[PDB]
RNA sequence: CGUGGUUGGUGCAGGAGUGGCGAAAUUCAAGCGCAAAGCAAACCCGUUGCUGAAUACAACCCUUCAUGUGAGUAUUGAGCC
RNA sequence: GUUUGAAAAGCACUUUGGAAAGAGAGUGAAAUAGAACCUGAAGUCGUGACAAAGACAAUGGAAGUACCUCCAUUUCAACG
RNA sequence: GAAAUGGGGUGCCCCCACCCGUCUUGAAACACGGACCAAGGAGUCAAACAGACGCGCAAGGGAGGAGAUAUGGUUGCCAG
RNA sequence: AGAUGUGGCCUGGAGGUUAGGACGAAGCUUAUGGCGUGAGCCUAAGAUGGACCGGCCUCUAGUGCAGAUCUUGGUUGGCGUAGCAAAGAUCUAACGGAGAUAUACUCAACAUGCAACGUUGGAUACUGGAGCGGGGAAGGAUUUCGUGCCAACGGCACUCGU
RNA sequence: AACGUGUCGCGAUGGAUGACUUGGCUUCCUAUUUCGUUGAAGAACGCAGUAAAGUGCGAUAAGUGGUAUCAAUUGCAGAAUCAUUC
């Protein structure tokens, strides 16, 4: 039985999962600290390769 | 060698998935201490035709000298380490290298530049 | 591995055995233990005579709609058969057994059947065809049987 | 994964369950069911997903006051020793030392500290405890268990190498105290070390509750719910058992012999 | 007057990358079924004290003659890195 | 899954059988670890020893009894 | 070296007792599913709101993305 | 039907703590009792096993089976049962073969070794030249041939064999 | 009686469970990281003293050359030297 609920609008209807017959349409972030650690790696390594500008 | 790491399934693959060269390193014995001190070498990896002493197993405190060094198998073969058969018949019983250290070394002129190498002096 | 029971005195019993015989279960289930406490020479005489379909083997426990005999009185029964393959083999082990009383050092005139046990072995696989493209087992069902016997004397 | 097969429901008509099955014969799994959590080689229900929540976050004050609550811990010896650790010839919980500590080259003078300081007898608890661990999980790269020992708080990054070395001292750094050691298990009153200038450069790190922190911006201690934790000696004081009610003499208990009825 | 190693040709020097190579200390001392085990109830006494309920078990019971403990990465005691 | 075992030491030899095998020996700590050989379940089956039992299909509940019990607990003397 | 209370095992007596699951007003049903066993086998994860309750702060609350340096470290711990 | 509570039980893993194990861990077994209302827990004995694992507090989930004409493996009653009934048919002696002519006495043989195999000879039949004749295509691809050989196959048999 | 039924001890059939795991799955990172008419990917047939499949290689065929390593390979055979290169 619905209630007072509100109306949901939750808009997931377009193939987004990957399933067993979907490719999905989906992005996750498990490599945002391993980014964040690549781009100050490679901010170290170039304040290296301009130096002393 | 570096056969072990952080993974234990990738560990004991590259051990046992091991080239020969590598597992000439990996079968060593270490050295009596009359020549432990001598060459200030701890350890060594184990040719035919050198002799060793047996020191875990059934035959330790056996002398003999190494005639076929098994690294197919993960073992060693002294000769006057053995049993019989039920024919009689006289078989080489492997122990694996480090049961085992060695009393003699067998010196070639690669050999000794392995020593010099391993020189902790 | 095999034994269930073990002898009295093991210095006067003879084993035999079978490791997979390859008759019917069903049948060298009664053909053998008929003679489970029968002299030797006694057990070896009813097997000659069930090949001269003079004496029968009574089916007591795989019987199940044979056929009913006039000898089967003998045994307090009413039907059983002269399974011939069932019996050829079981007086190759009572030969076995008294083979190995003699090298003991026994005399086999006194050697009393104690202990026959038949049990299943595993089944071999064929195929039988069947009406309107079907196909279903045809099964082999083979035994192991073994015996011992203890002389019994003086 | 259990989808990757061509199987179709055989329908209805024949006596076997509708159920989509594999395609094909000449082979053991062809007629074989598929697709579906009970059968074998289908899938799995509800197979798990990448995108499942991993990661949780936490307020910013409610982890400084959680690192803070296990630190007030560690200053009770009550319950750092409820814990498991053995503190039972340690000179004083907080235990301080100076910073000489911080400059020790070799492990065997780091050990001599431990023996000196009393901290040894928690140190040889977790050599004690090596084992190898119990269930799956030393296949998966988890081999061996020890105890959690005492911590060594460090007032910066330096000085280490004579402490990294010892199985069962755990190191740390004043300026990023870790709730995960602090509190190993849930369970506060972990046994800390605590070296002369990584304690006195406690306030800075933390504040006190009239004034705040340097490092942390905005953030004083919170404060006590009770000025008094001791809410037994108030119900014992003597200006608290004067309110109470008196205590009556009450009723003559029953006997052995029963009662008229 | 300077400059260009991204003008082409000739040369040469360091680095990185790559590949080989490269460390410490017990097979320490107790012997075998049974103490190669324990107890001394936070710590400390203790680098010390006294301690054997397997005079074992081996299948209905007792007796007679037999068999039976693989390898110490365990235990305990010293010493190390 | 080939994972027998620490190591093939993978059962020499004896005599029954045409052989498969069997009965002994032997190796090994273990062979009821003997070769797709660690553990060896349930279901099902054989065998030895027993308990019985009319036809109420069986199972089941309650309450006693008869016989059994490599089970537990308690008691052995001016004491339970 | 046994006695005594139990527990367990197998029968027996008198008594009581319809086959389980399911849909259904109603199943012991002449209503479906059901020979045995092992192993698998079905309210999960994410997203949006809501209410109950736990916790922090409160006219304020809280990020997220990203920087920064302990770490310009470390096989790893440390994707914290 | 349904809701809820449970310092309510159980399983895999993770964080902590506290302990077990070659003087025998997990697993398995049960006329092994104990105790819990119960889910269950625990002890004992294995003449079982042979190296790992328990308890408590938290965290987590691919977490509890009796049935879905449920999935996969195995087993079972039916059951030594239905059957192995078209295409006429085999008999004999000698050889071969382990396949016999196989017997505890005081027994002459029958009444206590039956059945079944191959080869050559002989007898008897059949196919009946639109052939169980002799060659080819398609299809097959060593089934051809000699020699050994009988585990499994040739739904009976085999000493024979595609 | 015989069949049958039940209970225990021992055997069989069966291949679960536990322990083990050189495998999968999932995530993250590092590059002078991206094939072919100079014949690629794929397909076929061969190659060992012994060799079916698989692996490796191509009539130089389970490999030739060079560097590093420093005494094997091994199921059984075969093999100058038993080792600063050769
Ligand atoms: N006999 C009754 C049945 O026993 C069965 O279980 C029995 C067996 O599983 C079990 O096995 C016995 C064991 O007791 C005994 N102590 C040692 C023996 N190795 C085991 O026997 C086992 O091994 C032998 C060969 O080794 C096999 O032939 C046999 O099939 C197998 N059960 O003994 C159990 C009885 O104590 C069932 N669990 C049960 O359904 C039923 O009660
Ligand atoms: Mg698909
Ligand atoms: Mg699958
Ligand atoms: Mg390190
Ligand atoms: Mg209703
Ligand atoms: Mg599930
Ligand atoms: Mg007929
Ligand atoms: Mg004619
Ligand atoms: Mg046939």
């Amino acid at each position: 039985p619905k209630g007072n609920n509100a109306i949901p609008h939750v808009h997931q209807k377009k193939h987004w999962n990957p399933c067993s017959s979907q490719k999905g349409n989906v992005k996750v972030f498990l490599n945002q600290p391993a980014q964040k650690h690549r781009r100050r790696r490679l901010r170290l390594l170039k304040a290296k390769k301009v130096f002393p500008r | 060698a570096s056969i072990k790491c952080g993974s234990r399934r990738k560990a004991r693959r590259a051990h046992f998935q091991a080239p020969s060269h590598v597992r000439r390193v990996l079968m060593s014995a270490p050295l009596s201490k009359e020549l432990r001190a001598k060459y200030n070498v701890r350890a060594m990896p184990v040719r035919k035709d050198d002799e060793v002493i047996v020191k875990r197993g059934t035959f330790k405190g056996r002398e003999g000298k190494v005639t076929a060094c098994y690294r197919l198998k993960w073992v060693i073969l002294i000769d006057k380490v053995n049993r019989e058969k039920a024919n009689g018949s006289t078989v080489a019983v492997g122990i694996h290298p480090s049961n085992v250290e060695i009393t003699k070394l067998k010196l070639t002129h690669h050999r000794k530049s392995i020593l010099e190498r391993k020189d902790r002096s | 591995t095999h034994y269930s029971r073990k002898p009295q005195v093991s210095s006067k019993s003879a084993k035999a055995k079978v490791s997979d015989l390859r008759c019917h279960y069903k049948n060298t289930f009664e053909t053998a233990n008929v003679i489970n406490g029968m002299p030797l020479r006694k057990a070896q005489q009813l097997y000659r005579q069930v090949l001269a379909k003079t004496r029968c083997i009574p089916f007591k426990r795989y019987n199940g709609k044979i056929g009913r005999t006039a000898q089967a009185k003998e045994w307090g029964q009413t039907k059983g058969r002269w399974p011939r393959k069932s019996v050829v083999a079981m007086m190759s082990l009572l030969k076995n057994a008294e083979a190995n009383a003699i090298e003991k050092g026994l005399d086999p005139n006194q050697m009393v059947i104690k202990h026959v046990q038949v049990d299943q072995a595993a089944r071999m696989r064929r195929r039988t065809y069947r009406a309107h493209g079907r196909i279903t087992p045809y099964m082999c069902s083979p035994c192991h049987v073994q015996l011992f016997m203890s002389e019994k004397k003086e | 994964s259990g989808m990757n097969h061509s199987a179709h429901s055989w329908g209805t008509g024949r006596a076997v369950a509708r159920i989509p099955r594999i395609s094909g014969g000449g082979t053991s799994t062809s007629g074989a069911g598929a697709f579906g959590n009970m059968c074998r080689g289908g899938r799995m229900f509800a197979p798990t997903k990448i995108f499942r929540r991993w990661h949780r976050k936490i307020n910013l004050h409610q982890k400084r006051f959680a690192v803070v609550s296990a630190l007030a811990a560690s200053s009770v010896p009550s319950l750092v020793m409820s814990r498991g650790h053995r503190i039972d010839n340690v000179p004083e919980v907080p235990l301080v030392v100076e910073d000489s500590i911080q400059g020790y080259e070799k492990t065997k003078e780091a050990m001599a500290f431990l023996k000196a300081i009393a901290a040894i007898d928690d140190v040889n608890r977790v050599n004690d405890s090596r084992e190898i661990r119990a269930g799956r999980g030393k296949m998966r790269n988890r081999r061996y268990v020890a105890r959690r020992g005492p911590m060594l708080v460090m007032p910066n990054n330096k000085g280490t190498r004579a402490f990294r070395n010892i199985f069962g001292l755990d190191l740390a750094n004043v300026s990023a105290l870790n709730l995960l050691h602090l509190a190993p298990g849930g369970h506060v009153g972990r046994f800390v070390i605590w070296t002369k200038s990584a304690f006195e450069q406690l306030d800075k790190i933390f504040g006190t509750f009239t004034e705040a922190s340097a490092v942390k911006k905005g953030f004083t201690l919170p404060a006590p719910m009770l000025t008094n934790t001791d809410v037994t000696r108030i119900m014992q004081s003597e200006e608290v058992r004067r309110v109470l009610k008196p205590k009556k003499l009450q009723a003559k208990k029953a006997s052995r012999y029963q009662t008229p009825t």
